[PDB]
DNA sequence: ATCGGATGTATATATCTGACACGTGCCTGGAGACTAGGGAGTAATCCCCTTGGCGGTTAAAACGCGGGGGACAGCGCGTACGTGCGTTTAAGCGGTGCTAGAGCTGTCTACGACCAATTGAGCGGCCTCGGCACCGGGATTCTCGA
DNA sequence: TCGAGAATCCCGGTGCCGAGGCCGCTCAATTGGTCGTAGACAGCTCTAGCACCGCTTAAACGCACGTACGCGCTGTCCCCCGCGTTTTAACCGCCAAGGGGATTACTCCCTAGTCTCCAGGCACGTGTCAGATATATACATCCGAT
């Protein structure tokens, strides 16, 4: 019969086959019920829909239209729930948040 | 063999500037030799580790990102 | 001349601008090879093991300075001080 | 050799999002790491969430669970949301 | 201990030989010796030490009483409540004072709201006693154990159900000739922490008093049985597989007929309508009254679980709040004073009647008696009797002791003009003295019929020259159908067993 | 009279004491307490306990039922780093 | 004159007394009223046991312990023998729980 | 022929069969090696005498003969590398260390 | 329904210590948590060291290896010392 | 405060340029079809253990009060650190060259999964006494006015 | 100023309930086979990591100096601690009902496994423009004179 992909017929961009068999060659349990890479693969390209989002707007307002890391670090530690997220992470080039202190400034 | 000494200490200041330091002392360099010290002891104990047991010779960037997230810092960029 | 405080806020906004590494990269090299001298002889090192040791590095001061500079502030000062560090990893756990 | 990667799924959901925006390929490699790291934390939450339970079989109760239990808030409720849609559309087909 | 066993078998083996049937059966010590051995081989002028006249039953009442003690067993006295239960007692104390001339270390037992009845008819009867009513904290409980107690200086102890536990290390180093347990219904369990303790006391006898028999179960009535005579019975499941809960399999209701044999030497029960002493008995109704139209949307609030966002855990308690008053619930209550009106009456249903009843009753010079389960509800009672302006006395779980003391002779005062008087059914209808009444009404019902009775009864008793005209009120169309019916189904399968033990 | 509806006044945040709060700080090895640490650690408590029981019932409700035992809250004291010994 | 001590001698008798014991020191139903309190926000008619409570309990009241050590070390190291809200919000600032 | 028991074998105390069967039945590889549960029964045999020496030193400073957790609290946190290991650890019942700040102790 | 633990090898090696010491039931419930908390630690690391070098069998060598990642200082030498005594006298008996 | 006065910062223009986006050939991992068997879904049943409320005792919380010890603001002072200029020195860039070791492929072979028969180690249940928990008396220790 | 009232520690007595120890059952560990295959090992390749050299120049080092912030000291004031008295709700026991957790039996359907086929994805060339960088120019920005 004619062959198409598990992605197209649940209507993602991500892999689905590939994170079939991330899951049952992990060892994370012994059997892979067949609903589990679809609501799998929807949460990982959701997370990816968001940041990249995030991080084109970053790029855009340095009039930039290339995505470099230090777009990453801002659309990340700007974000409320993302840096609730990824709190414990370095991201390489990242760079800090331009934050100086109240009393520090003169006055 | 006193390689201690090239953390500098402009690049201290530096690293304090990044962090948002308006005014530093002038006993803050050697505490912070130590802390870098005590880090870099641990990190790379762990990357050693892992080299050993891989049976190689030769310290790769996913030996010292796996050692980073076997401490809790994990680090994106260098591979996996 | 300028007044002091203003060089260093100067130079507060222009390293938060920036994004690349901050210690040279030889001193750092020979550091690291001296600190794994002392766990097994004679061994070689990648060139992104030590561009990743050195941004971890720079990531672990930065955030200690942080909270150095917070905890220097609270005790109602500006300058920093070793007693401010050694609170800073003691609240952390790096007792 | 070959090293497989997510490389040309995050261009697409790029050009999805943003038409006229290309990616640096040091944000590609950190891209690729942080769907990797996702993925371990979700599929190692509902694996001992499978052995807690006595269960031999990861299922989409499952993985829903996982995904309540690690994004934090308003992010939780949409990607139940969108998971919940793609499973929906492919059963139906 | 083994010449009483002997002794004990004077009058058991005297009967028939189910108590051979009973000895052998066990799944057994040397009392099969001594029993294989006697296997093959008064006082009726009701005597003036007391001051005042006995009954010529009660006469009957103390012979069977002495009966007992003269064979060395033990017995309930389970005559029907408002008869004087206490009388037989404390002249049975005094035969032994002034008879067998043994004033002994005796201890009496008494729900807390009680304690002042015993000390006030020993110095009405029998003045010459030495009682107590030990009360007070750990500072005033700590003098009359060091003071009189230990110095044995005393005849009775009256104490309670809760310092009974608290002080049980002073008082195991005094043996007793008696434990008198009057109210016999905490001791229907067995691994209950009272009847854990009264095991372990010394004892010569034990007149335990009830009013009541068993509750629901025949569980029950053995595990007082137990304590009773635990040399002799000491059997669970046994007594249980022996009689199998009244022939639950066969449905015979002859084996029933030994277990009326069985008790009718073992116990005393006589009747209110067979030996008057009042010479009038008592009416009944059941006003069925509806819901009132507010608690109507309260009921629909409720079962489809609209009032919202809080715990309705237990469906059965939360419906029976409705069922009696709205104003449970911290929100049917409209204002900021909370108001003050004829909407209360307005709001409820049973206070539709009830402001109507007294109405036909403060006419016509009657006293009535208001008892409840709840104790919040006695609280909206208490206003709105301060809304009619009505005299009161309310006795409640946790008021005081002496304050207890003041309100019941206020209310049993001659000329008294207090009208309605408040009480609960677990803290104030167990064994107190309420003559001066008439009428008895209940606000709601109880998941025991027998605790209701025991509360009915209270101003039917001896002393009493009117009519007792009962007036229980139910919630039409409610979870009280449920319950009530659930009540009675729990009282058929007793009280007619318990008719034919007295008869046969 | 009026007496039916004269405690409503609970708040059970209010139900952590002054005392109690000051018995914890004097383990910890607090010599002497201000007046507005009372607020600060019932929001502080309120949030660690929101955090805790929403992972404990979202462990409940994954195996379909409705009785959180003690396991669960062990397994949701994990999943946050604070282990507790003495549970299962 | 009655015998009243400086004011500093019984919080030290009592902070020994404290350090030294090991039962709990929240009164348990009101914590229990506080955990179902919170419990009703997230699903409706829950039953809890009471080890659950016991566990809830016991982690509540280590957490706040350690909390108020590292508060009193804060403010010692402000040149103070007061904890004030400052402190708690600077100690659970640098640990990273804002 | 004669059954013996690997514990016996190995010398230890701990039971060899009952790890490999949870090595086997856990989930953590495909094939678990003849090696690996001896050698993890040994260790696991070590730390358990540890603690238990340690706490049994702390009831005969109290004079007590039976180990109550107060106990092994005090064993734990008085070691430094037992304290290392279990940091995050909470232990029911446990109790603080008995320490006063210096600058709160009156002059 | 039975319920397996620790409780019995854990006294065993207490009579071996202390030959007098008792202990309560509340410390045997914990040194069982400890002993169930080591277990999943070590075991954890030496999945994911086989799963790194792309093997498939946890030897006794990523086991060691997982001994000297977890535990600090002088545990780690003294835990690998009892270690390969124990299984150079199992493999010669 | 303001006004010039240097001064650092940002902006517009023009010019390379190497990283990115894109097209191709190949190959291995994903899809289709099929079969077997064992996890798990559901029904039904038992009984434990949870909830709600009252009774009664009593220990702890609330409240008012006096008073002293710490928080805080201000003053002064003195020395330590920022700033800038001139001198040294080592980082950085490129360039070449060597070779040690990561990495792949092929070939046995010891070894761990799987499975059937057998049986004692471990677990639940049930007695039982001794260590710990008070209990009261007596000696010692500590802080607070002297 | 040493004595004086209150707390703590310790000693002997009592008692009580929970850990220690037997006992019977049974199911999971052991033993003895078979077999497919992951790994060990030997060998070859090729690439990236080491070491050195020379040139340049940006950055670190050292020094002076001026000022502003750390730190100590005083005074005031008011907030929290100690304590006694009264209220109130926690604690434990008791009494009901019943809901839901835990178990067992049975059937079924969903996933592992196998074989076959084929196209999506990846390594490999290649054009080409986004951004780095020099270079001149406009504009905020701090600061001394006034
Ligand atoms: N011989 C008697 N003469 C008068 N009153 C009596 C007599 N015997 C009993 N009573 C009445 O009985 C009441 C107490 O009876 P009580 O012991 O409560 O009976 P019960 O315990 O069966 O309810 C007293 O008020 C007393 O007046
Ligand atoms: F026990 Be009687 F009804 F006072
Ligand atoms: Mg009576």
């Amino acid at each position: 019969a004619k062959a198409k992909t598990r992605s197209s017929r649940a209507g993602l961009q991500f892999p689905v086959g590939r994170v079939h068999r991330l899951l049952r060659k992990g060892n994370y349990a012994e059997r892979v019920g067949a609903g589990a890479p679809v609501y799998l693969a929807a949460v990982l390209e959701y997370l990816t829909a968001e940041i990249l989002e995030l991080a084109g707007n970053a790029a855009r307002d340095n009039k930039k239209t290339r995505i470099i890391p230090r777009h990453l670090q801002l659309a990340v530690r700007n974000d409320e729930e993302l840096n609730k997220l990824l709190g414990r992470v370095t991201i390489a080039q990242g760079g800090v948040l331009p934050n100086i202190q109240s009393v520090l400034l003169p006055k | 063999r006193d390689n201690i000494q090239g953390i500098t200490k402009p690049a201290i200041r530096r690293l304090a500037r990044r962090g948002g330091v308006k005014r530093i002392s002038g006993l803050i360099y050697e505490e912070t030799r130590g802390v870098l010290k005590v880090f870099l002891e641990n990190v790379i104990r762990d990357a050693v580790t892992y080299t050993e047991h891989a049976k190689r010779k030769t310290v790769t960037a996913m030996d010292v990102v796996y050692a980073l997230k076997r401490q809790g810092r994990t680090l994106y960029g260098f591979g996996g | 001349r300028y007044r002091p405080g203003t060089v260093a806020l100067r130079e507060i906004r222009r390293y938060q601008k920036s994004t690349e590494l901050l210690i040279r990269k030889l001193p750092f090299q020979r550091l690291v090879r001296e600190i794994a001298q002392d766990f097994k002889t004679d061994l070689r090192f990648q060139s992104s093991a030590v561009m990743a040791l050195q941004e971890a590095s720079e990531a672990y001061l930065v955030a200690l300075f942080e909270d150095t500079n917070l905890c220097a502030i609270h005790a109602k000062r500006v300058t920093i001080m070793p007693k401010d560090i050694q609170l800073a990893r003691r609240i952390r756990g790096e007792r | 050799t070959r090293k497989e990667s997510y490389a040309i799924y995050v261009y697409k959901v790029l050009k999805q999002v943003h038409p006229d925006t290309g990616i640096s390929s040091k944000a590609m490699s950190i891209m690729n790491s942080f769907v990797n790291d996702v993925f371990e934390r979700i599929a190692g939450e509902a694996s001992r969430l499978a052995h807690y339970n006595k269960r031999s079989t990861i299922t989409s109760r499952e993985i829903q669970t996982a995904v309540r239990l690690l994004l934090p808030g308003e992010l939780a409720k949409h990607a139940v949301s969108e998971g919940t849609k793609a499973v929906t559309k492919y059963t139906s087909a | 201990d083994l010449e009483g066993t002997t002794k004990r078998f004077e009058h058991l083996l005297s009967l028939s030989g189910l108590f051979k049937h009973f000895i052998e059966s066990k799944a057994d010590p040397k009392f099969r010796q001594v029993l294989d051995v006697l296997e093959e081989n008064q006082f009726r002028e009701s005597p003036a030490y007391v001051n005042g006249q006995l009954r010529p039953y009660q006469i009957q009442g103390v012979n069977w009483l002495v009966s007992l003690h003269k064979n060395k067993i033990a017995g309930i006295l389970a005559d029907e409540m408002g008869l004087g239960k206490t009388l037989q007692t404390i002249s049975f104390l005094g035969y032994l004072r002034y008879i067998e001339k043994i004033p002994g270390p005796f201890l009496v037992i008494a729900p807390k709201s009680t304690l002042n009845n015993w000390l006030r008819e020993i110095n009405r009867w029998t003045p010459d006693v030495n009682a107590f009513i030990l009360q007070g904290d750990k500072e005033e409980r700590a003098e009359l154990i060091q003071k009189k107690l230990l110095g044995c200086d005393f005849d009775v102890v009256i104490a309670s159900y809760e310092i009974i536990i608290r002080e049980k290390s002073p008082l195991k180093k005094i043996n007793w000739e008696y434990i008198i347990i009057d109210e016999a219904h905490r001791i229907k369990n067995e691994e209950s922490m009272l009847s854990q303790v009264l095991r372990e006391f010394t004892s010569r006898n034990r007149l335990l008093i009830t009013g009541t028999p068993l509750q629901n179960n025949l569980h029950e009535l053995w595990a007082l049985l137990n304590f009773l005579l635990p040399d002799i019975f000491s059997d669970a499941q046994d007594f249980d597989d022996w009689f199998s809960s009244e022939s639950t399999e066969e449905d015979q209701d002859k084996i029933v007929k030994q277990l009326h044999t069985v008790l009718q030497p073992f116990l005393l029960r006589r009747i209110k309508s067979d030996v008057e002493t009042s010479l009038l008995p008592k009416k009944e109704l059941n006003l069925y009254v509806g819901m009132s139209s507010m608690q109507k949307k309260w009921y629909k609030k409720i079962l489809e679980k609209d009032e919202s966002k809080t715990r309705l855990l237990n469906i059965m308690m939360q419906l029976r709040k409705c069922c009696n008053h709205p104003y449970l619930f911290d929100g049917a209550e409209p204002g900021p004073p909370y108001t003050t009106d004829e909407h209360l009456v307005y709001n409820a249903a049973k206070l539709q009647v009830l402001d109507k009843l007294l109405k036909k009753l403060k006419e016509e010079g009657s006293r009535v008696l208001i008892f409840s389960q709840m104790s919040r509800l006695l609280d909206i009672l208490e206003d709105y009797c301060y809304f009619r302006n009505y005299e009161y006395c309310r006795i409640d779980g946790s008021t005081a002791h002496e304050d207890r003391i003041q309100a019941i002779d206020d209310y049993n005062a001659p000329d008294s003009k207090k009208f309605v008087f408040l009480l609960t059914t677990r803290a104030g209808g167990l064994g107190i003295n309420l003559t001066s009444a008439d009428v008895v009404v209940l606000y709601d019902s109880d998941w025991n019929p027998q605790a209701d009775l025991q509360a009915m009864d209270r101003a039917h008793r001896i002393g009493q020259k009117k009519q007792v005209k009962v007036f229980r009120l139910v919630t039409d169309n409610s979870v009280e159908e449920k319950i009530l019916e659930r009540a009675t189904q729990k009282l058929r399968l007793d009280q007619l067993v318990i008719q034919q033990n007295r008869t046969s």
